[PDB]
């Protein structure tokens, strides 16, 4: 269970192949469920499963 | 997947249903 | 394939104009930059965006680009110019940042 | 002060691996892309690789494509270059160079979408030699 900029949740993080644009901070699925997030420290994209 | 919902698998796989239809075809023919 | 060609060396006297050239097939369709590398030291940016000058560099440095040729030019040679100059074709979209063969300016 | 310092140089047998580390201070490392540039003895400079500000986009030169692997840690303000299968021609002094123009401002979100070409700040450079 994690906390990115206050976005709290539970899941298993993984290296993401999603190419976030620079202004995008987190991702959302077909059903608006958050399924990716940019780590504010290292700025890498992490898939939330 | 996040939302506590699961899709269970059928008891008869598509290979088993295809065996039944081929058995019906072979018997009928 | 891509590669930039520059003359091996150029000889110039103090006070005389020095013309330093770099050439390539797509060099003018791209922003080209120049770096001044003293012997044994790391390069120092001198010209970028084909005519722009970094803050603190003497105004006597200048450059230009057109067609297949990019050219760094010195209004007047001075004792600090004994170094090696390297051209770089720059393009963020293509990921193209290759350097040139360089050229030794010789203050005779 | 805006400075870059490399570390991790040494002598390596052919076919081995080595990882360089370039540390950055005096500026927001996470805002700028980073380059690796090498200069073999008595030869001109050659661009090694580039990495985006967040590490999503990377490009390599044809000489090192497939072998090398550039990476960065924006939290530690450090840049890395994993070399694998070092060859004789890999002997060169490796510099880490900062772009004159930052790709994206973390502090304010400023995303210019139009950037200058220069690389203003270069590191001191650490020598790497391949021999037996
Ligand atoms: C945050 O910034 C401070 C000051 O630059 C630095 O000392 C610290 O290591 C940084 N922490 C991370 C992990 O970004």
């Amino acid at each position: 269970n994690f906390n990115f900029n206050g976005l709290t949740g539970t899941g298993v993080l993984t290296e993401s192949n999603k190419k976030f644009l620079p202004f995008q901070q987190f991702g959302r699925d077909i059903a608006d469920t958050t399924d990716a997030v940019r780590d504010p420290q290292t700025l890498e994209i992490l898939d939330i499963t | 997947k996040f939302n506590g919902l699961t899709v269970l698998p059928p008891l008869l796989t598509d290979e088993m249903i295809a065996q039944y239809t081929s058995a019906l075809l072979a018997g009928t023919i | 394939s891509y590669e930039l060609t520059q003359p091996p060396s150029v000889s110039v006297s103090p006070g005389q104009t020095a013309s330093i050239t770099c050439s390539g097939d797509k060099l003018g369709d791209k922003y080209a930059c120049w770096y001044q590398q003293k012997p044994g030291q790391s390069p120092v940016l001198v010209i970028y965006q084909d005519n722009k000058r970094p803050s603190g560099i003497p105004e006597r440095f200048s450059g230009s680009n057109s067609g297949n040729t990019a050219t760094l030019t010195i209004s007047g040679t001075q004792a600090m110019d004994e170094a090696d100059y390297y051209c770089q074709g720059w393009d963020r979209s293509t990921g193209y940042y290759v350097f040139g063969t360089g050229t030794k300016v010789t203050v005779l | 002060q805006v400075q870059l310092v490399e570390s991790g140089g040494g002598v390596v047998q052919p076919g081995r691996s080595l990882r360089l580390s370039c540390a950055a201070s005096g500026f927001t490392f996470s805002n700028y892309g980073m380059h690796w540039v090498r200069q073999a003895p008595g030869k001109g400079l050659e661009w090694v690789a580039i990495i985006s500000f967040d590490g999503s986009n990377r490009y390599y030169a044809d000489s090192v494509k497939g072998r090398f692997t550039i990476s960065r840690d924006n939290s530690k303000n450090t840049l890395y270059l994993q070399m694998d299968s070092l060859r004789a021609e890999d002997t060169a002094v490796y510099y880490c160079a900062k772009d004159l123009s930052f790709y994206y401002d973390i502090s304010t979100g400023y995303y210019p979408q139009s950037y200058n070409s220069g690389t203003d700040v270069w590191g001191q450079g650490t020598t790497v030699t391949v021999s037996s």
